[PDB]
């Protein structure tokens, strides 16, 4: 939950077949709950032989296209899909939607290990880079290296350790190769006294982000209102709302060795903002944490500000 | 009492709807059936072929063809943390529309008016005393009424799961795992679609297209809700979940959720004249739309200073970001960097928008392919606040007039901190 | 010992999408620069050519029906007017833990299947597999409507660990059939590789790279899209293609598909060639799902009673299971 | 015995879009360079042309609506001033294999009926329809409009099997006529070599010049888009040309629907002309349907009473059968 001893960039994490939809509500680009999972597992088949341990992501989104189409000049899309093999009577399947992107994003971490404190740098950098490619992330394959590898091997650029003004430079050692993209925060502080602010009418709360992704305007009694940047809904954590279970007393888990909870979606919103308007690079980070006192199974980015 | 005194009057008024389900013979034996139920005896007859479904708010059956899931719309309350919006509460048009498998609708249709008004859907679960009045029969009858009531919400706390239920593993702070099956809410999902199709049509999109386009407003909540996307659960033959009829056949559809690259962006400076060859340009349509965006808040009034403190330099600031950002867009499109026809303003315009290593360059090769000079950047800036807005003579009379000039420095000292290693 | 009743596995052989762009020939061997063949737009003027109902003809209906035609503006992509070839490049890797699933609740079921593939890949390896993957690239039955009436398709294949080739082959595509498996020279090398490395080891990662000559300016035929229908009757039908970059690319699960030819096992004849690997095994371009759950051959079956009941089929048959595990899928009922 | 409900043929007969670009005549040979015919646009001012009914007729409102503008924006093609010849080249390649259908059903529909295909092609080779074929390269029918008027259309047909030429052909297209079929010694040479990729004997890939005389600065008539008379701001594009890169072009499926006017078997008449090969073949132009399903003569019936019913169709008119195989389609239910 601190501020890393080094972080680790990707810078072309080219990724395909992704999951666009990711939750009910909206269908552009995936949960942050999948690249948290993401360094989980990548924490997990890495950093129990060589020591480290990552904690928050950091998303960059260079560039995002979505098999969507619109149907006759309507206002609204629709998606691509793909062809379910035949059906056991043989004339065609039970046919099921879902949005499936083709994204691209780099991923900085967060690292409380030993990469060099007992390991060298830029072998430990390279060989979790050689091995990040072997596994999905948001359901859709990674694509591999190609043409893509020539700006691809990395530093392993430290934060923790350092001269103040090598910190700032540094880090912005680490801008420079982040321009053309527009990375994601959330914003629970904007969240909270952005709903009570305008508590004026209602105090309800789910209306907060159903009433955001659109043009609101009280105009002339031609003038658009001042956007504050990119208003749009994200999936933020997890609430549990029933109770929990044993791997005997529901079955049919994955693993019955492991309990079981269903659980219900959560919306936050999370703005986009270029890597130049940040206060530092730590400070961006999506963490995860469960608090099953509650039903709150909610990620998060500790102090975005 | 709104059982015997509303019940036979809403089995007659049933009685007057059977008649259409009447023949002769076959009719008569249809109205011995349904006057059975819409007579005497409708809470008997309903607790027999109704007594063991499983009404819900969110279910997971509609994931999969012929999958199983799970039944709870329960947790009506969240009392934690402010900082999340989720299905804590709906808290005014209640509503619940589950499928489960029950089939007979006029035995659940003619049950619902008589809760609209009284509280005769208080008796839905259990203390049915009146609901036991309102019958005019024996416990018996009253009793199969009540059993499939408790039926039609039946909750053992612990429900079972198919394999196709999306079964997600969440990591504890340190700890073990807590596995999460996620479900779809349908009621909540229709009712973002009471919101959505009250503010997309109907009411709302007359009133604003008109409005807008002529006079016709006393300014009210109108909104327009762009890219909205299709998603279907069947097609063209939906039984998965409830609420699907035939204009909701599928219909269900999905707020935008799109990254700040969602569509494309044109190229505004090329390695040729009109591209680069004229550089003293700085063109860009986001930088137009930042533009417009300033100049409508160009006059800085006596009530709004509080929110017109920290948005204008900062707006600049995102400005230059942007411009960073297409220099960045245009730092990797150029695979010929170098002189060529219309390269004399880009000769020095591309230092920040450094070009591939010369061949043709010797072994002093840093002063024209490598010029690491982005101090007439400066200049460029320099030139962009000058041409941004036009500063008049006595506009600074105020602590912000000239403060125009210090934000315009704190931008020009942001540009070059940028711009200290450019061509290096 | 039972069925564990969620039991999934994860795609080995999965190949991306593949960019086409075009050029002539003899140029090949310069091909980083090619165009991008972008899908373009043109319009059909349709007529009455449906198998019409048996007593609903009315022979001046008919008359009055085909003078008012049906209006479709469909898409295509050709080539221009200078190229002469197509270029396919897609990138291909396999994950490795072959045998392992990512899904299983028995630690029973999964101990048994531990030492059942195991002892399969133990007993024998996987150059079975190994060549008949390896003749669904070194063939180009990937380009799938692109091969027929090309007069010279080849594939060059090469393989690379660092960021540069380390051991490159260059084929004939229709030298070897879509029908036939036969072992070469320049073929077992690279199914020593492609079965060391799909095992349990780590990844491989193959670039593929196909030059179809299909003609002068004719078209290609990238994959379309499933659409719901649109509200119009003017622009109701409108073949819409599928684009990466701005250019006509097919789909990875059809490119991974013409990998999964593999099976001749199938009881019926040796008469259609190999067909996909499946579950119920099933083709679209035959209809009916061969190999029902009346005979034994269907999938869940053999995976059973090789591994609960223990009674291993033969050999002939074993490396179907094998195949769609490598496949993949959702697994219990 | 029963049909298929789902069947489907590839196209055997495949073109290419054909690029239009004018140019002088004699200096013809050299037409690697003509610069191509752009498509410009004009503004058009409309009239009142049209058959009124008489519900608003008044002594007021023609003399209104002739004031009333209706101005309009088209596009149009015409040659550069100095030019009077058009040419029009496209590539036409030949697949083979001409009955083995797509995708189809059943197994045992499809067997009889490639058995059906095989006796006739062993009957009778593709030899008549091959001459039928050729017929419509020779006569180039291809140049739908800019054909009539012109003074001399000619047609060169080279062979490309690699980048060379094989054998040429130079065909007068007015000498030979549309009206009447005969044979050449030299065009019974193409109709060999269409023979020979339609049977399956070497694939065939043809490309056609075709250098149109029409005259100095005349207006050529390439495809039309549909056509969008929209909501205007008074005064809208009504019609629109296909452009490929910077060149005016014909659509393939129009110079394919040239390329098939086969049959002069259809029982109306014989000798006015013929027609293009489609089920219930029927023209756009004259606006009915020749071969009624009425009639017998169609191919939704001769068809499934050559197939199933096993009645020969009278090889006078089986040859109709096979070429609308040869155009390929989807069939059954």
């Amino acid at each position: 939950v601190t501020d890393p001893e080094a972080l680790l960039l990707l810078p072309r994490l080219s990724i395909q077949n992704a999951n666009a939809i990711s939750s009910p509500l909206t269908w552009g680009f995936p949960s942050p709950g999948a690249f948290t999972g993401f360094v989980h597992a990548l924490q997990r088949r890495v950093g129990i032989s060589l020591d480290i341990e990552l904690d928050g992501v950091g998303i960059v989104c260079h560039r995002f296209e979505a098999q969507i189409s619109q149907p006759a000049g309507k206002r609204t899309k629709v998606f691509n899909l793909t062809r379910n093999p035949l059906n056991r009577d043989g004339s065609t399947a039970a046919i099921v939607e879902e949005g499936r992107a083709h994204l691209e994003v780099s991923l900085l971490l967060g690292v409380h290990g030993d990469g060099l404190d007992d390991h060298p740098a830029q072998e430990i950098a390279r060989q979790v880079q050689e091995q990040a490619g072997a596994m999905r992330l948001a359901g859709g394959s990674i694509l591999p290296w190609c043409n893509e590898r020539f700006p691809a091997p990395n530093a392993e650029l430290l934060m923790l350790g350092g001269s103040d003004e090598q910190r700032r430079k540094n880090q912005r050692r680490l801008t420079r190769r982040l321009l053309p993209g527009f990375a994601l925060v959330s914003r629970e502080a904007l969240l909270q006294q952005h709903l009570e602010t305008l508590r004026t009418t209602l105090p309800e709360a789910t209306t907060l982000d159903a009433l955001l992704d659109l043009c609101r305007i009280n105009f002339e009694p031609w003038q658009v209102r001042d956007k504050p940047g990119w208003l749009v809904p994200i999936p933020a954590g997890y609430n549990a709302l029933s109770p929990l279970y044993l791997p005997g007393e529901v079955r049919n888990a994955r693993d019955r060795e492991t309990p079981l909870r269903f659980v219900e979606n959560l919306f936050g919103l999370g703005e986009w903002l270029s890597p130049h308007r940040v206060a530092a690079l730590s400070d961006l980070l999506w963490y995860h944490h469960a608090e099953p006192d509650k039903g709150l199974y909610r990620w998060s980015t500790p102090r975005f500000v | 009492q709104e059982l015997r005194q509303f019940i036979e009057s809403f089995i007659q008024e049933r009685l007057q709807g059977k008649l259409d389900k009447l023949q002769p013979d076959e009719d008569d034996k249809r109205q011995t059936l349904l006057a059975t139920h819409r007579r005497e005896a409708w809470l008997a007859d309903a607790a027999r072929r109704v007594g063991q479904l499983q009404l819900v708010t969110h279910t997971l059956k509609p994931i999969h063809p012929d999958a199983r899931g799970s039944n709870l719309h329960s947790l009506p309350q969240a009392p934690g943390q402010p900082g999340l919006a989720g299905s804590h509460e709906l808290g005014d048009r209640l509503v619940s529309d589950v499928v489960g498998n029950a089939a007979a609708l006029d035995v659940f249709k003619f049950l619902s008016l008589q809760y609209q008004g009284k509280n005769l859907l208080n008796w839905l679960t259990e203390d049915s005393a009146e609901a036991l009045q309102a019958l005019s029969d024996n416990a018996e009858q009253a009793r199969e009424w009540r059993q499939a009531f408790i039926g039609i919400t039946t909750v053992k706390g612990a429900p079972a799961s198919h394999s196709l239920a999306k079964q997600l593993y969440f990591p504890l702070p340190g700890s073990g795992y807590h596995l999460l099956a996620p479900l779809f809410p349908t009621s909540l999902v229709h009712h973002v679609h009471a919101l959505l199709r009250e503010a997309r049509f109907g009411d709302a999109a007359k009133a604003a297209r008109e409005a807008r386009s002529r006079q016709e407003s006393w300014p009210h909540g109108f909104s327009e809700y762009p890219n909205l996307a299709i998603q279907k659960f069947g097609g063209t033959k939906p039984q998965n979940i409830s609420q699907l009829n035939n204009e909701r056949r599928g219909e269900n559809w999905l707020l935008p959720s799109l990254p700040p690259n969602w569509q494309r962006q044109n190229v505004n400076a090329p390695m040729r004249h009109s591209s680069v060859f004229e550089h003293d340009f700085g063109r860009t349509p986001e930088v137009s739309r930042l533009t417009r965006t300033l100049q409508r808040f160009l006059a800085k009034t006596v009530h709004n200073n509080l929110a017109i403190r920290q948005r204008r330099a900062q707006l600049v600031a995102q400005i230059c970001d942007e411009a960073l950002q297409y220099a960045a867009r245009l730092r990797e499109l150029e695979p010929g960097w170098s002189a060529t026809p219309g390269c004399q303003l880009h000769d020095a315009e591309q230092l920040w928008l450094d070009p591939l290593r010369a061949q043709t360059d010797e072994t002093f090769l840093q002063r024209r392919l490598r010029g690491d000079w982005p101090a007439e950047v400066g200049n460029r800036f320099a030139n962009w606040l000058n041409r941004a807005v036009s500063s008049d003579s006595q506009i600074l009379g105020s602590p912000e007039a000239a403060q125009w000039s210090q934000e315009l420095s704190k931008e020009l000292t942001m540009f070059k901190e940028i711009l200290e290693d450019e061509r290096d | 010992l039972s069925t564990a009743s969620v039991l999934a596995f994860e795609r080995k052989l999965d190949p991306s999408d593949a960019l086409m762009s075009a050029g002539a020939w003899a140029q090949r061997d310069a091909s980083q620069e090619w165009p991008a063949v972008t899908v373009r737009e043109k319009s059909v003027r349709g007529t009455i050519s449906n198998r019409l109902k048996t007593k609903d003809r009315d022979p001046a209906k008919l008359d009055a029906s085909i003078q008012s035609p049906n209006l479709q503006t469909v898409d295509v992509a050709n080539l221009p007017s200078d190229a002469d070839t197509l270029k396919v490049r897609f990138t291909l890797r396999v994950l490795g833990g072959a045998g392992t699933p990512s899904a299983c609740n028995d630690a029973a079921y999964r101990d048994k299947l531990l030492q059942t593939v195991a002892t399969y890949v133990n007993d024998q390896g996987f150059a079975e597999l190994a060549r008949r993957y390896a003749h669904n690239l070194a063939n180009a039955r990937f380009l799938w409507r692109n091969r027929v009436g090309a007069e010279a398709v080849e594939v060059r294949i090469n393989h690379i660990r660092q960021g540069e080739v380390a051991r490159a082959w260059r084929f004939d595509a229709l030298a070897i059939g879509l029908r036939d498996f036969k072992a070469d020279a320049e073929l077992d090398a690279l199914a020593e590789l492609i079965a060391s490395g799909l095992s349990g080891s780590g990844h491989v990662l193959l670039e593929v790279v196909a030059f179809a000559r299909i003609g002068d300016g004719q078209e290609v035929f990238p994959s379309q899209e499933l659409i719901l229908d649109k509200g119009d009757k003017k622009g109701q039908k409108s073949k819409t293609l599928y684009s990466v970059r701005d250019a006509a690319a097919i789909h990875s699960q059809k490119i991974g598909n013409a990998l999964r030819t593999i099976d001749t096992w199938y009881p019926d004849e040796d008469g259609l060639g190999p067909i996909a690997v499946e579950p119920y095994g099933s083709v679209t371009s035959q209809g009916k799902a061969y190999r029902q759950p009346k005979q034994k051959l269907d999938f869940y079956t053999l995976l059973d009673n090789w591994v609960l009941r223990d009674e291993a089929p033969a050999v002939e048959q074993q490396h179907y299971v094998i195949a769609n595990l490598i496949r993949g899928g959702v697994f219990g009922e």
